């Protein structure tokens, strides 16, 4: 069981939107009993549509309880504001649950401009204890759903890439940091080492070496 | 009005087993479903296993039958987890939640979190970091201060000295092998640096720790 629901996503606060939720296994029948839970400011997750469609007691009557067809569907109708949120999705595998990696939503307050990226060096001080650290500073970015790719000359990093979630700074925009650590050697035959980072499907990139 | 109390955090070492506790409040206990779900730091949910409070019985997830033992307290109606001697792998933010009829939940707690770190209180090692990337030396330069390798999770730090608001980020930190790492971040632009000088401050405050190390270019 897979329950994949949506990654991420935006409305402008008014307009409706459709959440849905399909599963790996076929198609989500009534069986499934399904579930919609959210999280929101600080760790807090209220439930919300119980069954496929009962509403939680306090859920507002906007959000709807709908398996739409082969995929269980949540609707946030009249979308606002106060639902900027990450919500997950839950399918009842007969005899156990499995949760969606949820989807965060965006309510389109201050538009919507870039990350202003700057990647750092290793500093020469962790360098004596063989250690040679990196900060890709990402930051300023709306919305909340940036990727961090990260290439050590060319190469693609599957070496032990360390990263933040999105925290909200000061005027309600988002930052961000990607921690890549290696030790000397794993640094110096090495030139280019690459950090990609996007929004709404639109890279950026930066670089440091050494010849 | 109806709560339901989980604790606030907790710090279990490798091969010490832990016991966890939801109170439960303001509704009748045993006629409602119990959950409990992982939150491993920040990707995805995992529900765990289900107690139910009248007649005990549980089912577990695949996942975490070696793990868990749910257990209830009917008269305090509290509703205790506990797992069996776990790996640096399983530190993570424990939910428990009630449900009536097919639901993670209509309530969950605030949800406690159980770091799993066997090494104890110790002082950051901030290492300077210098805007010599990729990008011409053009109108505001970006600086910051990496402070590594730090227990507990508590670092409160100002950049100079305490006056420069007007360009600051701290990160939010992570943690590399059971001890934290954090950098903060500064973007002041060309006439102010080097020139009108950029150092941070390192406060940390369990293991003393008020260090004040210097930027430059290297
Ligand atoms: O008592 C209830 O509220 C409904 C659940 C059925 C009776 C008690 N046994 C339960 O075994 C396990 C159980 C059964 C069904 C179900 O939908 C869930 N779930 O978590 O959603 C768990």
């Amino acid at each position: 069981a897979v329950v994949t629901q949506e990654s991420a996503l935006t409305t402008s606060p008014g307009e409706t939107v459709t959440l849905t939720c399909r599963s790996s296994t076929g198609a989500v029948t009534t069986s499934n009993y399904a579930n919609w839970v959210q999280e929101k400011p600080d760790r807090l997750f209220t439930g919300l549509i119980g069954g496929t469609n009962n509403r939680g007691p306090g859920v507002p009557a906007r959000f709807s309880g709908s398996l739409i067809g082969d995929k269980a569907a949540l609707t946030i109708t009249g979308a606002q504001t106060e639902d900027e949120a990450i919500y997950f999705c839950a399918l009842w595998y007969s005899n156990h649950w499995v949760f969606g990696g949820g989807t965060k939503l965006t309510v389109l307050g201050q538009p919507k401009s870039s990350p202003s990226v700057t990647l750092f060096p290793p500093s020469s001080e962790e360098l004596e204890t063989n250690k040679a650290t990196l900060v890709c500073t990402i930051t300023d970015f709306y919305p909340g759903v940036v990727t961090v790719d990260w290439k050590v000359d060319g190469t693609p990093v599957t070496e032990g890439m360390e990263t933040t979630q999105p925290s909200k700074q000061s005027n309600n925009k988002y930052m961000a940091s990607s921690y890549l650590t290696l030790s000397a050697r794993a640094w110096e035959r090495h030139a280019s080492y690459s950090c990609q980072v996007t929004h709404e499907g639109h890279t950026v990139e930066k670089s440091l070496s050494r010849a | 009005q109806v709560q339901f109390q989980q604790s606030g955090a907790e710090l279990v070492k490798p091969g010490a087993s832990v016991k966890l506790s939801c109170k439960a409040s303001g509704y009748t206990f045993t006629s409602y479903l119990m959950h409990w779900i992982k939150q491993r730091p920040g990707r995805g949910l995992e529900w765990i296993g289900r107690i139910d409070p009248n007649n005990v019985v549980t089912k577990f997830n695949e996942k975490f039958k070696s793990k868990a033992t749910l257990t209830v307290d009917k008269p305090s109606s509290t509703a205790y987890m506990e797992l069996s001697s776990l790996t640096s792998e399983d530190s993570a933010v424990y939910y428990c939640a009630r449900y009536a009829y097919c639901r993670p939940m209509d309530y969950w707690g605030q949800g406690t979190t159980v770091t799993v770190s066997s090494a104890a209180t110790t002082p950051p090692s901030v290492y300077p970091l210098a805007p010599g990337s990729a990008a011409q030396t053009n109108s505001m330069v970006t600086l910051g201060c990496l402070v590594k390798g730090y227990f507990p999770e508590p670092v409160t730090v100002t950049w100079n000295s305490g006056a420069l608001s007007s360009g600051v980020h701290t990160f939010p930190a992570v943690l590399q092998s059971d001890l934290y790492t954090l950098s903060s971040s500064v973007t002041v632009p060309a006439s102010t640096w080097p020139s009108g000088t950029v150092t941070c401050n390192v406060a940390h405050p369990a293991s003393s720790t008020a260090v004040d190390k210097k930027i430059v270019p290297r």
